[PDB]
């Protein structure tokens, strides 16, 4: 996308979202990141939405194929699961590469840095979902370390109702439950996050209240499933 | 369980 | 897909359907067609499902972008609509090329020949949806000619409740209404098809009855929208 | 209106 203007890439990312063309969306936003400028709040959301949808479809397909493969145990199901897996890993590596070159290092404000570190934890988590053995351990630790740094910044720099702080805590709790085999840590984190947000709702306008309570309901939904 | 859906701007 | 066995391509097409990976599905079925053997009934359905889903997503995106472009009247919306349009045209050309090399010419039984000619009418119809001017006329006539040949064979060789004959009539009626500016022809065809199927339901087993009545309801749904 | 949905085998 090197020959397209940054503003045109952003505009086309928005059109691609409206058209539900998420692969195109992600390609436009990769091009925008590669222009080398920092991303605004809205532009960070476009980057995240694009890749979440792309990798979300890959993850759903991988789970379908992995389930069929487990039931079977010719080479076709394994071969095709491996093909989808390699594609998924490539998307995760692409996102991680954008974060490392150079989104995180240029992000000084807490909101941007936390947003990118949450992404980093998420894409290492998606790598961990398909990893095996003694590559899986290092991938898990990379996810944990990214989430932990984001958590440390968010607790110092953002109110407990901030939607990025809340979503980070939600996703880190999912990491603890599903990846790290730490369901008690997952439940603790979700409970403390929910309670501290509850106690800060009084400070919020109606619109901020709506966003924060929506994520708090997702924390509660997990707590209900886990307890 | 459920992570941030984050599939719509 | 030249190095993969035909049976493996078919098996992977079925896995891709289960995983909702329709682009992969279509690529596997293109590879299977290119092995040069005729397709069984089930294999024809896999080919059709794969490409219908691929082009269906492209058509839905094109309509979103075309609507935005019409409301606007910089170059971005037009450029992106044109990109999606060219992609869609390429998929249609690919399917038409498979039909022409050499699925139709090798199809002797009425069921296979009608199935492929219905596909040919459908993919020319999708080309017509995005065509303008005095290429649009020749594309429209190509759709009409394919549908008409399929209709002539189906009326001679298949019962009025046959699902392919019914779906062909449904799609040709849609062609008349939406493409050829012939709503009366559309309504007539849908009515006669529905009535002739109704009068043949008594001959069918319970399972065949279910399939035929399902398509008859789609004819009725169009008639309700058009009258 | 609606053509054959044909999006599921
Ligand atoms: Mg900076
Ligand atoms: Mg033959």
């Amino acid at each position: 996308m090197g020959s397209m203007e940054r503003a045109s890439l952003i505009q086309k990312a928005k059109l691609a979202e409206q058209a539900e063309r998420y692969e195109d969306m992600a390609a436009f936003m990769k091009g925008a990141v590669e222009k080398g400028e920092e991303l605004s709040c809205e532009e960070r959301n476009l980057l995240s939405v694009a890749y979440k949808n792309v990798v979300g479809g890959q993850r759903a397909a991988w789970r379908v194929l992995s389930s069929i493969e487990q039931k079977s145990n010719g080479p076709e199901v394994r071969e095709y699961r491996e093909k989808v897996e390699t594609e998924l890993q490539g998307v995760c590596d692409t996102v991680l590469g954008l974060l490392d070159s150079h989104l995180i290092k240029e992000a000084g404000d807490a909101e941007s840095r936390v947003f990118y570190l949450k992404m980093k934890g998420d894409y290492y988590r998606y790598l961990a979902e398909v990893a095996t053995g003694d590559d899986k351990k290092r991938i898990i630790d990379s996810a944990r370390s990214a989430y932990q740094e984001a958590m440390d910044i968010s607790k110092k720099e953002m109110p407990p109702t901030n939607p990025i702080r809340l979503g980070l805590a939600l996703n880190f709790s999912v990491f603890h439950y599903e990846i790290a085999n730490s369901p008690e840590e997952a439940i603790s984190l979700a409970k403390t996050t929910f309670d501290e947000a509850m106690a800060d709702l009084h400070t919020l306008s109606e619109d901020s209240y709506k966003d924060s309570t929506l994520i708090m309901q997702l924390l509660r939904d997990n707590l209900t499933l886990w307890t | 369980a459920g992570s941030i859906p984050g599939r719509r701007s």
